[PDB]
DNA sequence: TGCGAAATTCCATGACA
DNA sequence: ATTGTCATGGAATTTCGCA
DNA sequence: TGCGAAATTCCATGACA
DNA sequence: ATTGTCATGGAATTTCGCA
């Protein structure tokens, strides 16, 4: 077996419904397996045209062998399927009711929610202009298990935002009570 | 004047007046008989006016302002005389050509690594697609690789917007972009300025300096141009793919495409280079750095023959940038402060403003 | 193809494939085990749609569609086959660019007479004087004096009114002119032919043909802004006296204006020339006759390292004049009927129309 | 003295009135001495003004050194004078009632008078289109005295547009009995 | 039969939409 | 069936003035 | 140790408003 | 305070295949 490489597989899926920002109230989340760098896309809806509008763009960039998800709807239309054709990427899903990515993905994908949801408290409403610098942080973390950030992996190079501050990432005790007052 | 007029008449040797010819008098006139005839003696104090009515008879260079002069007169020196005055027509000065090239161009360093530096520029108006009359081409200086974005105007708003979208994936120390009024404005400043981000101008009217993302705009309308024979015009939808097709095209120079100097590894695209499918990617990347730093670069070309060279304190002119109907090309003229390198050079403009300025877009004022 | 693919499996030798290598089978495709690493030999009846497919990611040319290729497979002589479809690309052929110059420039002879033959263009638009707009330069070929007429339009009604004026004075054997509606309409053939006036059009878009007057309107707009400096531009009162002031310049390499060319002796004008004052006018027109021989001529230059040139029957295509935004900048290929002379061809135009054509408006289609 | 040469002496008059033609009444005769070359100008009148604005036409292409009239009131006005002095050219005028040229000149304009008089009969209203013609026969017309043409002396060649038929210039009886019934 | 400087010639540069 | 040109000012070369 | 041809490299040309 | 670039296809040069 070759070694695992970017672009060998991204996983995908949706984050939502959120409090409404520019109109857009989900996120599309790409992840690299094996760098694990993140690329987010704002949509108004999961569904299957939505993906198509935000990874034509993603894959203008670069084109995944495979894409990974679970069994949403909008993965799982035969829509969907006729666009990874075109572009010879494989799909595949995780079996229902059960997600599997990686231990990376994972834990990439628990990131994202936490990063998410520390940011949208105070300004639940803001979050569409701070997905740049989300996906900069998240892609200028360090990973423990290998030495590098996604960023060195993808590009093979240090990086100018570099985030010497690995942050709490916890909701402090302000942030706690005045979240279950938003939804009140 | 007629102080040495009267010396030369009685004989006496004066400098610069030839003892063999006979210098003599008639209608009142000193007249010296030459080999191509005989011709006026004006005073001195009569030569600089006989010189300035035969240059303004047609505002007439060194050669054929003296012709002119030689039908009815001989002096001493009379180019010397000539040449004062041609060194003293403003409008000669600012209206005739330059006839010394520029030096031979810099071949700057490649920028070292990706992000290092980004070159863009606006390419438009286009035919409208979609609402739309504008490329942002945004050039990576390392890689090449390019990044594309419609817009409905050349304006910071749409810059800001865009560069948002490219910079989540990651900041440029150095963004290099032409003096045009998206790339000027105090708001596309403070973005920089927010960002850590250092903004670097061409001087202006010099698009050789944007080289970079200039040859990029080229190559873009090319294979624009060429998937829309037939058809009309439109290419809003065609940018991605356009994009996609030139960071995976080969430079033969290279032998390298923008995609694999940016991330060492081709992706699912058509002819996907396989050849370190066995390295890991620690390995691949390893690979790679070397890549980056064995990569080919020109040298600065031979100089042609009547090339000039800027010097501290030397009068210049600066081109007139969008010249009106029947005015000059050139403004008055200004002195070099600082030569920066070779090919570029800080000039006072008699304003007098300091101005940042292409030797390309300079002549060395005539006749000192 | 999987015929000659069989042959070399089991061992047997096939032309261009070199022996020294070992040929497989693997996933159902012949390999081969190459330097660079393990290639795929496709069967030559799927090459072409190989070939055609890597091109066609970027209309690339040999090279890169090359690099492209060889990615995934090898066969022998890859580049002739590549070849092979660059030539067939209509996109690629008429929107690509030359690299290849035109020969060195032809110096025709000067006219042997005044009145022989006379250059004729306009100028224009200018800024409105005196709700003129245009001016129509005419220019001698043997002497270069020049007349010049304001218009309001370069139409051939104010061409016939100007003309009219002037060949009160005399009619010249030839008019040569660029192809403007002025000067091709057939009202403006008439009042030639009715005069004995041959009508030579130069080839289209290629101005350096009527250099000549090309080269006078240059200095007629020189003259014009020297004059028109920090005052508005009001230019018509100013015709007259640049006409003269121009006709009576000193060209340095001849050493004669072109009234002087032209009369054999300056008229009462500022430092008219006197060194004929002794000679009779018989005597005068002697000399005269003399000097229109024995005028330095310039020669052909030095062909530059990568000029082409046209051959009967060879495939060579037009510059499109005007294109529009995002258009190819050259028309189908066409073949050369005659080549008239080393810079001049006449052409079938696939329509099929028979065109003059400067070589400077065609580049040899690329490939074959 | 020094040989006589082209531009040493234009002379000049008017012809006129004439039946108009485009407008215009007079026509302003330029004849330089040494050649015998014509230059011709329509006028509305016999003004300095129409004088200086013809010879402003002229003098653009070649400047004499004297001008040569009559003492008509266009050329004995000080704006004619003024016109003259800045352009550096002597003014010269015969004595009242006794017109001298010399004798190639006094023929000249009889001839322009002869051959104008010949053309506008029939057509005494088209002589100004007819004025290029004119003078290229007038300047291609040999010189008894001299070997050679206006046009041959002016520019030292043969011209392109030889007259070989050298006319009548005589009224035929046909145009003696129409020019007395077109003033009748 | 040779020197220093002035004169003339040479010629690349650039602009004619 | 048509086709580059030529003013410009530093540099290069030649000529001039004198011995 | 050298041949003929194929492969690769060289590089002037031209276009980025 | 800044600075030309690089796809293109014939030609030139080098390498390959074989002996
Ligand atoms: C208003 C700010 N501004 C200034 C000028 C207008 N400009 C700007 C551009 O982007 C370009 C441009 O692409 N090109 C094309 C070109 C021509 C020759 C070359 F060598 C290269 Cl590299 C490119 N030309 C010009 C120009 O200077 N024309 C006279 C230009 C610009 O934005
Ligand atoms: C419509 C008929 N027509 C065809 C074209 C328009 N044209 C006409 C002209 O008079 C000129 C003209 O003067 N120049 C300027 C120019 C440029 C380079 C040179 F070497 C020289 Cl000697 C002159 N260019 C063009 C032209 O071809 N531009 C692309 C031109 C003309 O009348
Ligand atoms: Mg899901
Ligand atoms: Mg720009
Ligand atoms: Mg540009
Ligand atoms: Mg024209
Ligand atoms: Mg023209
Ligand atoms: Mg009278
Ligand atoms: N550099
Ligand atoms: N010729
Ligand atoms: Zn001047
Ligand atoms: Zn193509």
């Amino acid at each position: 077996d070759r070694p695992q490489k970017p672009f060998d597989k991204f996983f995908i899926d949706y984050i939502g419904p959120l409090p409404p920002s520019q109109g857009y109230l989900y996120v599309l989340v790409v992840v690299d397996g094996m760098t694990g760098f993140t690329w987010l896309y704002p949509t108004k809806a999961p569904s299957t045209s939505a993906t198509v509008k935000s990874l034509n763009v993603l894959t203008s960039i670069a084109i995944p062998k495979v894409i990974h998800s679970d069994q949403g709807a909008a993965f799982t239309s035969s829509t969907f399927a006729e666009w990874a054709k075109e572009r010879g990427i494989h799909l595949e899903f995780s079996t229902p009711y059960h997600p599997q990515s990686s231990g990376k993905v994972e834990r990439k994908n628990s990131d994202i929610k936490r990063l998410l949801t520390k940011l949208l408290v105070g300004r639940p409403t803001k979050w569409y202009d701070l997905l740049p610098v989300v996906q900069l942080a998240l892609n200028n973390t360090y990973s423990p298990v290998l030495k590098y950030t996604p960023h060195q992996l993808l590009f093979g190079i240090d990086s100018n935002t570099p985030f010497a501050n690995q942050d709490t990432l916890d909701l402090t005790r302000e942030e706690e009570l005045s979240l279950l007052q938003e939804i009140r | 004047l007629d102080a040495e007029l009267d010396q030369l008449l009685q004989g006496h040797y004066i400098k610069g007046y030839p003892k063999q010819y006979t210098y003599f008098l008639e209608d009142g006139k000193v007249k010296v008989s030459r080999p191509e005839g005989v011709k006026i003696i004006p005073p001195q104090s009569d030569r600089q006016k006989i010189v300035l009515q035969a240059h303004n008879l047609a505002h007439t260079g060194r050669e054929a302002t003296l012709l002119k002069i030689a039908n009815l007169y001989w002096w001493p020196n009379m180019r010397k005389d000539v040449v004062k005055q041609l060194g003293r027509c403003q409008q000669c000065l600012i209206t005739n050509a330059s006839n010394k090239a520029s030096g031979p161009i810099l071949r700057p360093d490649r920028p070292q690594k990706p992000f290092d530096k980004f070159f863009i520029d606006y390419i438009g108006p286009l035919p409208p697609s979609q609402g739309y009359l504008y490329v942002l081409v945004v050039v990576d200086g390392m890689t090449g690789f390019t990044w594309l974005y419609p817009t409905k105007a050349p304006s910071t708003s749409a810059t800001v917007k865009s560069l948002n979208v490219l910079t989540s994936i990651a900041i440029p120390k150095v963004i290099h972009s032409d003096q045009g009024a998206a790339f000027t404005s105090s708001t596309f400043a403070e973005w920089a300025k927010e960002r850590g981000i250092h903004l670097e101008f061409s001087t202006p009217y010099h698009p050789q300096s944007s080289g970079k993302v200039e040859r990029k705009n080229s190559d873009i309308k090319r294979l624009l141009t060429k998937l829309l024979v037939g058809r009309p015009t439109k290419w809003y939808d065609l940018l991605p793919v356009v994009q996609l097709a030139l960071n995976n095209t080969y430079s033969p120079v290279l032998k390298y495409t923008p995609h694999q100097l940016l991330f060492g590894i081709d992706s699912n695209t058509p002819f996907a280079n396989q050849d370190t499918l066995d390295l890991t990617r620690e390995e691949e990347l390893s690979l790679l750095q070397e890549i980056r730093t064995s990569l080919y670069h020109p040298s600065t070309p031979p100089a042609s023959s009547r090339s000039w060279s800027p010097v501290v304190g030397q009068l210049v002119q600066e081109r007139v940038a969008r010249p009106a109907s029947l005015r000059p090309r050139w403004h008055k003229p200004s002195t070099v402060l600082k030569v920066l390198n070779p090919r570029t050079v800080v000039i006072l403009d008699h304003l007098g403003n300091n101005r940042t300025v292409s030797i390309d877009n300079l002549k060395p004022t005539s006749h000192q």
